[PDB]
This record gives structure tokens, sequence and C-alpha cells, in this order.
């Protein structure tokens, strides 16, 4: 199956006093494995998954050094972008960065990507070919021209197509007991009387991994969206995820309705019926 | 440039009285990232509450998970209190064990 | 491992 390694960075300027708050997190698929918090006491990149603790002190030195350099770059960028947008020094502003790479079912490079944002809006994004940037406005246009004219412009592409893939493969092998294990959803249906003539059927999917899942209601074999409710997928806290979908049906007609569950861990989709 | 947080209050495992469990408050879809989240037991803030590391979704909106170990009973009532720049008053969402 | 050559905006 497909796999991904992604890094998320958030820098929030702190007018009034001090340096911006900087938080970085690293994911392999839906598993967080590293973090960095400027407000934490260690001032080190920290493990958040057991399989990354196998790495020696040289890895943690390298990751701490590079993540600190990234934080400094984002702090500089916060001041530069404040100047770009003619904003006052009194307000707080936020820069967000996500980049990563995907390997396909063939365990070879499939995709690379990087997106940068300012104050919750698109700023600049790498194109699919990894050879040029897309700028949302004129300030980002300035950044785009500077980056594309630079001698070291190629470095990010070389990272996404190469180094990123090699580290992802290494992480997948080291943490294969969990990273390459799919947890199929544990499903059940509940029934709640809403009135003398109507009832609510709720289809539960619990403790599944990865997060991607599709829950659908069908009436007599036809997809139904009316009179349904669908909560956002949420984390259980133990690394797995939860979701449910509900439908309001006439009392006595519950057998007409089926809940259909699609997930990576199911060889065939599940069908639940009351 | 300001999106209000969606809130879900739920248990990690099916709730049974007298059985240890985990109470979760999942806040998502908000911007900016500064937020205040408390878990309340009968209106009292729970001190030993942990939270996940800050991340964001495709639309740049942030999400956080706050959680605490807890043992549900029939009388104890649990809730999540969230304050954000988009909220005039703190939003309190009560835990519904069926959601 | 993270990227180590981000350029300033």
């Amino acid at each position: 199956g497909s796999h991904s390694m992604r890094y998320f960075f958030t820098s929030v300027s702190r007018p009034g006093r001090g340096e911006p708050r900087f938080i970085a997190v690293g994911y392999v698929d839906d598993t967080q494995f590293v973090r960095f918090d400027s407000d934490a006491a260690s001032q080190r990149m920290e493990p958040r998954a057991p399989w990354i603790e196998q790495e020696g002190p040289e890895y943690w030195d390298q990751e701490t050094r590079n993540v600190k350099a990234q934080s400094q770059t984002d702090r500089v960028d916060l001041g530069t972008l404040r100047g770009y947008y003619n904003q006052s020094e009194a307000g707080s502003h936020t820069i967000q960065i996500m980049y990563g790479c995907d390997v396909g079912s063939d365990w070879r490079f499939l995709r690379g990507y990087r997106q940068d944002a300012y104050d919750g809006k698109d700023y600049i994004a790498l194109k699919e070919d990894l050879r040029s940037w897309t700028a949302a406005d004129m300030a980002a246009q300035t950044t785009k021209h500077k980056w594309e004219a630079a001698h070291e412009a190629e470095q990010l592409r070389a990272y996404l197509e190469g180094t990123c893939v090699e580290w992802l493969r290494r992480y997948l092998e080291n943490g294969k007991e969990t990273l390459q294990r799919t947890d199929a959803p544990k499903t059940h249906m509940t029934h709640h009387a809403v009135s003398d003539h109507e009832a609510t059927l709720r289809c539960w999917a619990l403790s599944f991994y990865p997060a991607e899942i599709t829950l659908t209601w069908q009436r007599d074999g036809e997809d139904q969206t009316q009179d349904t409710e669908l909560v956002e997928t949420r984390p259980a806290g133990d690394g797995t995820f939860q979701k449910w979908v509900a439908v309001v049906v006439p009392s006595g007609q519950e057998q007409r309705y089926t809940c259909h569950v699609q997930h990576e861990g199911l060889p065939k989709p599940l069908t639940l019926r009351w | 440039i300001q999106r209000t947080p969606k809130i879900q209050v739920y248990s990690r495992h099916p709730a049974e009285n007298g059985k240890s469990n985990f109470l979760n408050c999942y806040v998502s879809g908000f911007h900016p990232s500064d937020i205040e989240v408390d878990l309340l037991k009968n209106g009292e803030r729970i001190e030993k509450v942990e939270h996940s590391d800050l991340s964001f979704s495709k639309d740049w909106s942030f999400y956080l998970l706050y959680y605490t170990e807890f043992t549900p009973t029939e009388k104890d009532e649990y809730a999540c209190r969230v304050n954000h720049v988009t909220l005039s008053q703190p939003k309190i969402v009560k835990w519904d064990r069926d959601m | 491992a993270i990227f180590q050559s981000s350029m300033t905006k």
C-alpha cells in the first residue's frame, strides 16, 4: 500500500515579548513520531513513537540542529512577511508549513509536496513536478522569483525525490510492527427511539487505523444522504480513530437500511443491518 | 482569517460505570491556534489533563486533542470548556455517552 | 529526517 512521511511546522509571532512560538511535528502516515516545541525545556527534537527511539544520538543531534535552523528561518520569514503585507508590529501572525513525500505500492517514489501559508491562507506551494512554485499573491510572487533564481533551488526537489523517500523506507521497516499493520474498524449498530413513529440507527466504527474510512447508508440498496448525520473522524488517543454515521428511519422499517464500511484493513467492505 | 472551533466530547472506550476510561475533547477547524481548553467534572476543572501536539488540516485549520483518565459514574457529569478569539463567551459542551 | 535547506522568504 501507499505510505507517506510529512512534517508540519507552525510559527506564531509574539508581540509584547520574546521569540515566536514554534511547534513542529512529524508523521509517518497517521502516526506521529517526532515533535519539537520551542516552549519545552529540552530544546531537542523528541520521540513520540517507540520505533524512532532506536535511532542513536547522531540522529537526534542532526534533527535538533536542523529543526532549530528551520525555526530561525520561520522567525525571519515572520518579520519579512509582516513587511511584505504592510502590517503593524503590534499584532500576532502565523506561518504554517507542510511538506512530505509519498511512496507507492511499489515502495518507490510516488509524490512530493510542500505548501506554505501565512495567517491561515495559501502563500506559496510547490508544483507537482517539483520544479517551480505557485504564488498566491504579489508578496508570494516576490518569494517565488527569489527562490527560483537561487543557486540552491534544486535542493528541496532532491530532498523530496531522494532523501525523503529513503528515510520513509527506513522508518517503515523499523516500525513495521505497527506502521505496516492495518487495524480494521470494530463496527456495531445502535438503535434509539426518537418518537413513537421514528428511530435513529447509528453505525459505529471504532479503533481503526489508518484514519481514512468511508461510512455510507443505503436504503434498499440505494445510497441515501437525506436524514443522515456524519461526524468528523476523531482520534481515540491510543493511535486509532473513531467515526459514526446515523440515519432516521420509520419505526419497523430498520431492516431496509444497511451501513457500508470501507477501510484499508477490510479485504471486503462490511455491511451491517439491524 | 478566524474560524471557530468544532468540539467533540467522547470516551475512548464504551462507557461503563466503575470502569476506568479516557475522556476526550477534540477541538478542530479553528484559527488562529491560540485556544484554551478545560475538562470539567461537575463544573470543576480537572488538573491532570494532557493534550496532543499542535497540527493542522488541509485547510490550514488547527486541531488538538485534550484527554484525561477518568472513571465514569452515574452521578458525575463531564464537559469540555473551550475559549477562543471567535467566541464571546466560553463554550461548554457536555459529554453525551451516546453522542 | 527533516529538510535542512529551507530558504528565507
